[PDB]
């Protein structure tokens, strides 16, 4: 008989009715409950940098990206052998001439 | 003459301003304000029009929208209005264009494509899902749901390839399943459809 | 006009500074390899800037003739 | 009787889903944002020390060579670029020499 | 001619309005039609330069305008887009897709997103500079892929903030701002925390809680 049909939906729910009790009014009130201590720290770092440009929020995705530090290293094989020979590079006199006139030149056309 | 002078600028500025219209929505000047008309495409393929008129006014007031209310034109209006009035004209081109992104997708999945699916196309008004069964014809059926739910791009954001009737020892299912839901993906509708029946 | 004591040393550094960067064997092994440019967002070949130097050895020579500003 | 646990039930859990999930996320959306607070007060409270104790070590050597470890290797490849990339930039100066070429 | 003065006084009154809500300006557009006789498909190409900003640019391009009054519809059956060589190679694929994907609204969608993100790249380097003038230095000028972190003091370590816009697969507009890490190994002699090697995957959600302008300024201020 068709109380077999409805055996089913008598738990379908009591399994929800007293899903809702513990794990809604439950996250509600544990919700006020981390709002109050999310508030304070920040302010115990609002004492190490200040409160406040409008400056736009970045996605979930811009920071899901690959940290591009990471990215460099694993993008060139046998780094170790570059460094090496990369500190000669910034060293020898020829590029600190190179540094700074491309940058002497670029400081005055922004204004003019 | 003042007049053969004039005449060298009017042709070429009527339809540079009507070229505007080309670059996306363009702009007519008129008595309580001007009247704009977001353009939409999809892959070159264009398709309709929208006009979103507008008061020059304090705080601004749209007098007409030719936009759907289905889109949230009024969420995206709060909070672009008043403020970066050449945004608010942006973002909504995200949104236009999404929408007509999509309909060009599963409108095109009807008028081709049908004789492979067994169940019609499930759409909303705002072509925010869809849903709908189909068969690589031997006889091997299929089930999917694309989800939708970032508005302002044209592909889903979550898929579902459950089939009815999946056998466990053929995982040609399994098989073509995931190049169902990743292909769904990264590539338009349209698209895979003339991809698997070459 | 301070760069026209330094851009007269830039072609000999021209010289000086290519083949420093060619004496180290591993400057021109990483360009070929051009997704390694694009992340850095500049050219990294320099054999053929052996010109490009010249290219603006000559154009600087027209910056301070002028001296527009 | 199919009725009301249909109308019953079915609404039950179509109103009590969305519900859910808004406090599944809301509190799991500032326990990231709980675990994010500790660790940048954790990258301050470590950047500002390091500094100022390489400044009191910078001080007992005028002139030194400075070994580079593993991870300042990315940034002296930025900072070359401007030698390395001198084409694009010495090419990109002459087309700002023709911003004022007309003149 | 009293009013024939005042209809390009009018419509030109048109065109500076248009360039400025847009950001987008429009100066040479010529016209060609042809037809085709075998309903009846009319073809025209037509080639445009505008200017964004700084970014200047051409555009030439074909419609394959299709008639009929059962199906009014158009297509586009081949763009082609030469710009200027930037550093950015996110301008060498903003032609090499769009030619696939054949769309100009997605082009100047982007572009107004593109030449936006670049001006905050131009006006927070031009804020801190102006806030901070002692501490940064500009790799590249007040358009630098980038900003240094030092002082004519140590200088051996500094540590370089990467601003990096760029447009994804979609043609839409991601930027992404990570961290770089520039310290001689006598500093990682002392550092006994280890933070300075878990600082890009910190950096990247040091923007998260503050946002740029706070947690920068928090970068510098622990600096000093």
């Amino acid at each position: 008989e068709g109380l077999a049909l409805l055996q089913e939906e008598i738990d379908k729910m009591v399994e929800t009715t007293e899903l809702m009790t513990g794990n809604i009014q439950s996250l509600k009130n544990k919700i006020q409950i981390l709002a109050s201590e999310v508030e304070e720290e920040e302010e115990r770092v609002k004492q190490m940098h200040q409160i406040n440009l409008s400056l736009p929020e970045l996605s979930q995705k811009t920071l899901k990206a690959p940290t591009l530090q990471k990215e460099i290293l694993a993008l060139i094989p046998n780094q170790n052998a570059l460094l090496k020979d990369l500190d000669i590079l910034h060293n020898s006199s020829q590029m600190k001439s190179m540094s700074t006139f491309i940058e002497e030149a670029y400081k005055k056309l922004d204004a003019s | 003459n003042e007049q053969e002078a004039l005449e060298e600028k009017l042709e070429n500025v009527k339809a540079i301003l009507q070229a505007y219209h080309f670059t996306g929505l363009s702009g007519k000047l008129t008595s309580r304000g001007v009247c704009v008309c977001i353009s939409t495409a999809f892959e070159g393929n264009l398709l309709d029009s929208y006009f979103v008129d507008l008061v020059i006014q304090k705080p601004l007031r749209i007098h007409h929208h030719s936009v759907p209310v289905f889109i949230p034109l009024e969420e995206i209006a709060a909070k672009y209005l008043q403020t970066n009035i050449q945004h608010f004209l942006f973002s909504l081109c995200e949104y236009l264009n999404a929408y007509s992104g999509r309909k060009y997708q599963a409108d095109r999945l009807q008028s081709d494509f049908a004789a492979l699916l067994t169940g019609p196309l499930q759409r909303n008004p705002l072509c925010n899902l869809l849903s709908f069964t189909y068969k690589l014809d031997q006889s091997f059926p299929f089930c999917a749901r694309l989800l939708y739910k970032d508005l302002t791009a044209t592909l889903p954001t979550d898929v579902t390839v459950t089939c009815q009737g999946v056998e466990v020892l053929s995982t040609s299912w399994e098989e073509q399943r995931a190049s169902h839901e990743t292909l769904f993906c990264t590539k338009p509708l349209h698209q895979v459809f003339a991809s698997f029946t070459r | 006009d301070e760069f026209m004591m330094l851009l007269s040393k830039v072609e000999k550094l021209s010289e000086e500074i290519m083949e420093i960067m060619q004496n180290l064997s591993s400057i021109q092994a990483l360009e070929g390899s051009r997704e390694l440019e694009n992340l850095i967002g500049i050219s990294c070949a320099s054999h053929f800037l052996k010109r490009e130097m010249q290219k603006t050895k000559e154009l600087m020579t027209k910056v301070n003739k002028q001296k527009l500003f | 009787k199919k009725r009301q646990r249909m109308i019953e039930v079915q609404d039950e859990l179509l109103r009590l889903e969305p519900q859910l999930k808004q406090l599944q996320t809301k509190y799991d959306e500032l326990k990231e944002r709980k675990s994010s607070l500790r660790n940048a007060a954790y990258f301050l409270s470590n950047l500002k020390q390091l500094y100022q104790d390489y400044s009191d070590v910078q001080a007992q050597e005028p002139n030194v060579k400075e070994t580079y470890d593993s991870s300042s290797l990315p940034a002296l490849l930025f900072k070359a670029r401007t030698l390395l990339g001198a084409e694009s930039h010495l090419r990109n100066i002459n087309h700002q020499l023709e911003k004022l070429l007309d003149q | 001619s009293k009013d024939l003065k005042n209809q390009l006084g009018h419509l030109e009154s048109e065109l500076s309005f248009l360039s400025t809500l847009t950001g987008i300006n429009i100066r040479n557009h010529s016209k060609q039609t042809e037809d085709l006789t075998s309903i009846r498909k009319v073809l025209q190409r037509h080639r445009l330069s505008g200017n964004c900003h700084m970014v200047t640019f051409q555009l030439e391009f074909q419609i394959l305008e299709i008639q009929n009054k059962e199906r009014l519809s158009s297509a586009v059956t081949d763009l082609n887009i030469i710009m200027e060589p930037t550093e950015c190679s996110e301008l060498s694929e903003f032609v090499s897709r769009a030619e696939e994907r054949k769309d100009l609204f997605m082009f100047f969608r982007s572009l107004h997103f593109f030449v936006e993100w670049f001006e905050y790249r131009k006006r927070t380097f031009k804020h801190l500079k102006e806030k901070y003038p002692d501490a940064v230095y500009l790799s590249e000028g007040p358009s630098s892929c980038s900003m240094g972190i030092r002082s004519a003091s140590r200088p051996g370590f500094e540590l370089v903030i990467v601003w990096r816009i760029q447009i994804d697969e979609d043609g839409k507009v991601f930027p992404k701002l990570d961290l770089l890490t520039k310290v001689p190994q006598r500093a990682l002699e002392l550092d006994k925390n280890r933070a300075i090697e878990t600082a890009p995957l910190s950096f990247r959600t040091l923007v998260g809680l503050l946002g740029i302008e706070a947690a920068l300024e928090s970068l510098i201020k622990s600096l000093c």
